[PDB]
């Protein structure tokens, strides 16, 4: 299960629609500044429940 | 070793070549060289505007060397299959090969696959 | 008066369904000079013409090459028009080194087209903003088109873009009934005498002012400069 | 991160003049040892004796420092310089030098008025401390990111006044930790009727080569109150 | 009465976090109480028609063996702060091979909190959260703005109504109070101004000891309110 | 929509989003197409206006062939219709490649339609301006025929109009008994039904375009030989 | 022929990786935390100029780090130096550190540089 | 530049009014759905409009099957409407693959609430305007409904509805449960109620039925026979 | 190691009844993490997925009934 899985099963418009919303989303990111919490990128990406 | 690379020289018709191959998180970094330098600096990156995004389409830029269509076509028709195996990852490529020719292109391929770490 | 709001940025739609940057990169086409392109049965001519400053400041790449049977002239923004030489000279370089076979002029087109309909849909960017005149000879004979910053492009009998290329325009309706039966020479001096309708009553053509690129059976594309067009500009007749 | 046409930090000016209203904190450096005074703003009988908006955070057993300021803002930029102050000492076997701490922490607020798209922190810090290259010290910071030592100086609300009567009634060299509390309470009294229930105090010195930081009690706030009434009773 | 574009107001506070905190004035009455031995915390439940599944979805969540927490504001902010809560709970736990102490966790959440209040094209979360634990045989009960300023009280409530809930708190409050008149005590601040009949289905109360942090069944709730 | 109207992803205090409605009411300033599913196949019309003489015949053709089997007619931006019709063919290709066999066209028609509504969400983009129909047949599948707004709503149809005059050519078209009629007669009414909503006054000479895919094509899409096209120009400029 | 190099060491509190490739009078060196490759830059001794010519390939602009190194091992080796520096520590003694711990192996292993 | 224009930024009160706006655009299509829950089954009834003649009536549909055991009706807009059940399919199996067994009708539900509240926090991209009812039946509860908002609010039902005229169908369906069911008496309530509420005889051609059932788990839609044959019984 | 009737009888520690013979920990918080956000007790498929991709005997009673892996 993954993108290319995904594109043969339902069509080219839902890794699209995936890679924008992690595009908006990851807008928050800047180098000289603090450490950060990326909690809508985890929430979108789904591991928001598990440690990696 | 946090990086991992493998080397291996051969004969590719009747000259001399070097391939050194080392994968990061972002990056391959592949060199092909015949004088034992680093020649052209070409850089390959996935599209960012690709309507196909789990195969998109390469963006060519040369980055130190002579910019010329050959180097592009060269370098693209070399590293799209690394670039496409190891996840849509950017490859940077070292190339410095004396002259450019298809049937020396399909020879290296084969070197460069021999020293797969992605 | 309420077009303030809605002229700025390419990604915003009008009250009235239009685009106004598309319409306003369009126009940038006429800052530049005149060219002219017509075909025949067995032959591809452009002609283009030079900036009336004088040649020790600059000296002007009006006509390009892009391979054995593909050349174009340039109107317009000269780093987009560089861009896309670049791009046409990669496309055909690639194909001719990998499959040992010329690239269509169609398919060349077609590609032009949609690389360059992407800018106009994107936040952060703009069209190109250079027209371009292609001729080309491949298996269906000659060919002569046409491309527009909006990614459009058309296919042609015979066209003038630029500064004041009405007049040229005019002339080519005219007198497009003979173009076909034509034979090199006349076909050349049918262009020279479209292209002249763009200058003022007084001027006329001269070598240091008139690029010439002919493509066509079993000849390549040459570009005349300079002293070369002496043989074509002998025999025209006074205005 | 826009100059000015007159060549100005619009939101450095708002940030200092948002802290312009917040409550008043009082330092003086003695010959003996530093004191913090500060002004309990919000207080209610429910409070459970700790984390009771203590304004006087202790960073090592050598220095401390008070806030005005935003609350959040505070508690990042303090846990970031005890994470500072303990690399350093992991690093160097060496407690870091007040200087050098202060000036760690400034460079970290200084880069938020230059670089991306954050506003920067609206607080200013109060540092008192001791170390072995110049003993006892009091030090002062703003949004900006600049910073310098002093011997008395108060931040927040009315501190034009403050230091008016600081300036006015401060001598170097003369005095001790029994004065400069009476100076303190004098002066937090002038500028605020006064309390011995609205005010915090903390003091540092040294007791057989080991730093010692200290809160005053209710019962000493009220014994020093009651003192100060009497001395301007009598003076009357 | 005043609507302002400006990041400070005159009062010197960011005026973002003061529509946060008008935005969680406006939610439903939440009350803790610390204990001799124990913390309690409870809310109001109520539905807006008989329709609804109590069963499905709870306002008192734990967060670990001795933590647990309520809210008052928007649910959805709740929800995505309490996984982020007992992500952290769970790695402090993996990395020192303890259990994490109530005021680390504070620390952690209100810093998460605090990180969405500099960064643009984000908004403030909309809540505030009650928190308590049980250390070194020793209650606590803190809580947070949406800012992620906290601090420790004895006894607090926040929603509607909550001058009103601190007045009775203060005057009902005592040193040695134990865990039995304490949830007495919640339970009648929560029964002051509710208009409606309190039943063991509206409301929810969870309780903190040194066995950990539990949510009372309904049965047990029903058994307190037959004594009152 | 004033101060609601500058970007995608904003709403309407009444609940609407106006650049979409913007990007539809970008088709209505083109020429208006036709199409009329049949018991035995779809036929396709197209009025075109002609530019200059100096364009080739067969320019700006705005009849496209999809695959083998589908045909596409477009209104609005060509540019866009263009890409669309591009993505079209990729889908079709890779059904093809992964599945064995001809994609069916609700399946093409989902995919097509989704694509163009992943425009419609954020700020970074602008919808699509262009308006499109499918057509298809095969021997156990019948004619179908689908539409594609700039929304990115899909349906099936049994006679459709876009374009600028889609109102007229609609009411035209309710007065057809197409359930029982073949394609020959249906080319014939497609063409009067062209000449009919045509402003001659407003808009100068023009052109007509037609083509068909049905049983007597054997399920391809192809142009309408001249003589049928002259026999229909001439029996519907003689009705009018 | 080329050679390939690898060691590490532990500063303050983080772990930093040196990886080393030996060209022909050239020299590609890259320094880091986690596998991330982000700036590069190139350096070689010139004579029309005192200070050895180099420019910057990937990366911000805003950070000197990498061609400063470069420059310096350029000046230091005489030879044609790539140096891609990835660490983002905020402090400015650290990069010093490093330098010294490269400077430390260069001295410990001549021939492998 | 405002409070009503700004996903990201509180009114004075504290409101978000780009939500509600998202909740108004629900009414825009102008439809009305009812769920009613069973001692052993699971019915969803929705209203069906084909104005045109010229449309094809096969075409037009508003339940959707997510699993093979788990059904949907969708409520608003139409594009959204699909796209939404469309991720709702892809997170189904992406949980069947990472977890090995078949996700619960809660947990797909509280999956798609988490993905809905982050649209209403940044500023780049703006909420769906649709709402969707899931229906099934759970291996140790039995029958079970929930629903979804734009706002990322999820909860569970005996019965609810969406749509235009739900003040209507909630006040008639709670006089119904307070009073207080075998298989044909709940699709027989739900017809009545959606009826009732719209003031319309209905025809075995305007609605659609979906139901569930303990002794078959798995996601049917009746056929207009069988519509036609409950609406005889109904009368 | 046996399969008795109505459990199985075979020790490290990885949940309640699931029971195999370090990434044991992090199996164990994950499925902690996951039985929490359920709300029921978690599953041996799931444990066995979890062990397979983070890669000896596993063994537990689940709704399903007992099992047992390799």
């Amino acid at each position: 299960m993954n993108f290319s899985t995904l594109r043969n099963i339902q069509g080219l418009f839902a890794p699209l629609k995936l890679q924008m919303e992690f595009k908006a989303v990851q807008q928050v990111q800047r180098l000289p500044f603090l450490s950060s919490s990326n909690l809508s990128l985890d929430v979108l990406r789904g591991n928001d429940e598990t440690i990696g | 070793p946090l990086v991992i690379s493998k080397q291996k020289t051969e004969v590719v018709c009747g000259v001399p070549t070097q391939v050194v191959c080392t994968a990061f998180s972002s990056h391959i970094l592949v060199v092909v060289t015949q004088f034992g330098k680093m020649g052209t600096l070409v850089s390959l990156e996935p599209s960012s505007v690709a309507s196909d995004v789990s195969k998109p389409v390469l963006t060519t830029k040369v980055l130190l060397g002579q910019d010329e269509p050959l180097i592009h076509v060269f370098a693209k028709n070399l590293v799209a299959f690394v670039s496409q195996e190891a996840g849509n990852r950017a490859v940077l490529l070292a190339v410095a090969v004396k002259d450019k020719s298809m049937e020396g292109l399909k020879a290296l391929r084969e070197v460069i696959r021999v020293c797969q770490v992605w | 008066m309420f077009r303030n709001q809605y002229d700025n940025d390419v990604t915003v739609w009008s009250p009235q369904g239009r685009i106004h940057q598309i319409e306003y990169a369009m126009e940038a086409v006429k800052q530049g000079s005149a060219t002219v392109g017509l075909k025949s049965k067995t032959h591809a001519v452009l002609v283009a013409l030079k900036r009336a400053q004088s040649e020790l400041a600059a000296h002007q790449k009006k006509i390009l090459h892009v391979d054995n049977h593909i050349g174009i002239s340039i109107a317009g923004l000269t780093a987009d028009a560089r861009l896309l030489c670049n791009f046409m000279r990669q496309e055909c370089l690639d194909s001719r080194f990998v499959f040992d076979r010329p690239l269509p002029v169609s398919r060349l087109v077609s590609l032009i087209g949609s690389k360059t309909q992407i800018p106009t849909q994107r936040y952060g960017r703009r069209p190109y903003g250079v027209g371009l005149l292609i001729a080309g000879y491949d298996d269906m004979g000659p060919h002569i088109f046409q491309t527009c910053p909006s990614a459009n492009y058309f296919d042609c009998r015979a066209m003038s873009i630029g500064a004041r290329s009405q007049s040229a325009r005019t002339y080519l309706e005219r007198h497009m009934s003979e173009f076909m039966e034509c034979n090199l020479n006349e076909l050349v001096k049918h262009g020279l005498r479209a292209l002249r309708e763009t200058l003022p009553a007084e001027q006329d053509l001269t070598t240091k002012n008139v690029s010439i690129g002919i493509v066509g059976k079993d000849l390549e594309f040459t570009i005349y400069d300079d002293d070369d067009v002496s043989p074509f500009l002998e025999g025209l007749e006074e205005r | 991160t826009i100059f000015s046409p007159e060549g100005r930090l619009y939101q450095v000016e708002y940030a200092m003049e948002a802290i312009g209203h917040a409550g008043t904190c009082l330092g003086i450096l003695a010959n003996d040892g530093v004191l913090l005074a500060a002004e309990r703003r919000n207080i209610h009988k429910l409070l459970d004796e700790v984390f009771f908006s203590e304004k006087i955070y202790k960073l090592n057993e050598d220095m401390a420092c008070s806030v005005a300021g935003i609350t959040s803002d505070a508690n990042v930029l303090t846990n970031e310089l005890r994470l500072i102050a303990q690399r350093y000492l992991l690093q160097y076997q060496e407690p870091i030098p007040c200087e050098q701490l202060v000036t760690a922490l400034c460079d970290i607020k200084q880069a938020y008025t230059q670089f991306g798209g954050k506003r920067p922190f609206g607080v200013s810090l109060l540092y008192i401390g001791w170390d072995k290259h110049y003993g006892f010290q009091l030090y002062q910071s703003d949004p900006s990111g600049n910073y310098g030592g002093w011997k008395a100086t108060c931040i927040g609300n009315n501190s034009a006044a403050a230091v008016s009567m600081l300036k006015q009634d401060y001598k170097e060299g003369e005095m001790t930790l029994k004065s400069a509390l009476a100076l303190a309470i004098k002066v937090l009294n002038k500028t605020m009727k006064l309390s011995a229930e609205k005010v915090e105090i903390a003091t540092l010195t040294r007791e057989n080569g080991k730093t010692v930081i200290r809160v005053l009690k209710q019962k000493e706030v009220e014994q020093l109150i009651k003192k100060h009434e009497e001395e301007e009773a009598k003076a009357e | 009465y005043s609507f302002s574009l400006t990041t400070f107001s005159p009062s010197g506070k960011l005026v973002q976090i003061e529509y946060a905190l008008a935005a969680v004035a406006g939610g439903a009455p939440s009350v803790g109480i610390k204990a001799a031995n124990g913390v309690v915390l409870a809310t109001e439940k109520k539905q807006k028609s008989i329709l609804y599944d109590e069963r499905s979805v709870h306002k008192v969540e734990p967060i670990t063996k001795h933590i647990g927490l309520v809210y008052s504001g928007m649910g959805p902010d709740y929800r995505v702060l309490v996984h982020r809560a007992r992500k952290l709970a769970q790695q402090y736990y993996l990395v020192y091979q303890e259990p994490i102490p109530t005021a680390q966790l504070v620390q952690r959440v209100a810093s998460v909190m605090q990180e969405y209040t500099q960064s643009g094209g984000v908004r403030p979360f909309g809540v505030s959260l009650l928190i308590c634990g049980w250390n070194e045989g020793r209650p606590y009960l803190f809580q947070s703005d949406p800012s992620g300023a906290y601090f420790a009280w004895k006894a607090t409530a926040m929603g509607k109504n909550y001058v009103n809930g601190k007045t009775f708190l203060e005057k009902r409050y005592n040193e040695d109070l134990e865990l039995e008149d304490a949830i007495h005590t919640a339970i009648l601040t929560l029964k002051e101004s509710f208009e409606g009949q309190m039943t063991e289905d509206n409301i929810e109360v969870g309780i903190c000891n040194e066995a950990g942090f539990r949510r009372l069944t309904p049965t047990e709730v029903k058994d307190y309110l037959a004594a009152i | 929509g004033t101060g609601y109207d500058l970007s995608a992803s904003t709403f309407s205090p009444d609940g609407r989003v106006f650049q979409v409605e913007y990007a539809m009411k970008a088709v209505e300033n083109s020429s208006t197409a036709i199409g009329i599913r049949c018991k035995d196949g779809v036929v396709f019309g197209v009025e075109k206006l002609v530019l200059s003489k100096l364009y080739e015949e067969g320019s700006n053709k705005r009849l496209f062939n999809v695959d083998r089997h589908v045909g596409m007619a477009v209104a609005g931006l060509l540019a866009d219709a263009r890409s669309l019709a591009d993505i079209a063919r990729e889908e079709a290709s890779n059904f093809r490649s992964n599945f064995g066999y001809n994609i069916p066209l609700k399946h093409l028609a989902d995919r097509v339609a989704m694509y163009v509504h992943a425009y419609t969400l954020y700020s970074a983009v602008r919808p699509f301006g262009c308006s499109f129909m499918l057509g298809s047949y095969s021997v156990n599948d019948g004619a179908q025929l689908y539409m594609i707004d700039p929304s990115g709503v899909s349906y099936g149809y049994w006679g459709c109009a876009i374009g600028k005059a889609r109102q007229a050519a609609k009411t035209e078209i309710e007065k057809l008994q197409m359930k029982e009629m073949t394609c020959r007669d249906i080319v014939k009414e497609v063409a009067k039904i062209i000449y009919i909503v045509h402003d001659e006054v407003k808009d100068k000479a023009f052109e007509l375009e037609l083509s068909w895919v049905g049983e007597l094509t054997n399920g391809r899409h192809e142009i309408v030989p001249k003589d049928i096209r002259e026999e229909a120009e001439k029996y519907a400029k003689e009705s009018l | 022929d080329v050679s390939l190099h690898n060691f590490s060491a532990r500063l303050w509190e983080q772990l930093v990786h040196f990886h080393v490739m030996r060209l022909t009078d050239s020299l590609f060196l890259w320094v880091g935390a986690t596998p991330h490759l982000r700036n590069l830059a190139v350096a070689m001794c010139s004579r029309y100029d005192s200070i050895p010519v180099s420019t910057s390939l990937l990366g911000d602009t805003s950070d000197t780090t990498s061609t400063g190194l470069a420059q310096r091992l350029a000046r230091k080796t005489n030879k044609q130096v790539f140096v891609s520096y990835n660490l983002q520590n905020t402090d400015s003694n650290f990069a010093l550190l490093v330098e010294n711990r490269i400077k430390e192996e260069m001295e410990a292993f001549p021939e492998k540089f | 530049a405002g409070f009503d224009r700004h996903i990201t930024i509180f009114s004075p009160e504290g409101r978000l009014y780009q939500v509600e706006y998202a909740f108004k655009a629900i009414n825009q299509g102008g439809l009305t759905s009812v769920a009613v829950r069973g001692k052993d089954c699971a019915v969803i009834v929705t209203q069906k409009k084909v104005p045109d003649k010229l449309l094809d009536s096969s075409t037009v549909t508003h339940l959707f099957k997510i699993t093979e055991n788990i059904g949907c009706v969708m409520t608003g807009m139409t594009a959204d409407s699909r796209s939404q059940v469309q991720r709702a399919r892809y997170e189904a199996a992406n949980w069947k693959y990472k977890y090995g067994y078949e996700i619960p009708v809660d947990m797909l539900c509280k999956r798609i609430a988490d993905i809905s509240q982050v649209y209403t926090q940044n500023a780049e991209m703006r909420p769906l305007g649709c709402c969707m009812i899931l229906i099934g039946i759970d291996e140790e509860q039995g029958p079970q409904v929930y629903k979804c908002d734009p706002a990322g609010y999820y909860c569970g039902f005996k019965a609810t509805a969406a749509g235009v005229k739900q003040t209507e169908s909630t006040s008639f369906l709670e006089k119904k449960v307070k009073k207080k069911w075998t298989f044909e008496q709940t699709v027989e309530t739900a017809i009545t109620c959606l009826s009732t509420v719209l003031s319309i005889d209905f025809k075995p051609s305007e609605i659609e039925v979906g139901v569930v059932t303990v002794e078959n788990p798995k996601f049917r839609i009746l056929t207009e026979a069988e519509i036609d044959a409950h609406l005889v019984a109904l009368a | 190691g046996v399969v008795y009737k109505d459990g199985i009888v075979l020790i490290h520690f990885i949940s309640p009844n699931i029971y195999c013979c370090m990434t044991t920990q992090l199996i164990s918080s994950n499925l902690e993490l996951h039985s929490l956000s359920t709300g029921r007790l978690p599953r041996v498929v799931t444990a066995n997925r979890m062990l397979k991709q983070m890669l000896l005997v596993l063994g537990g009673v689940d709704v399903t009934g007992p099992h047992l892996y390799s």
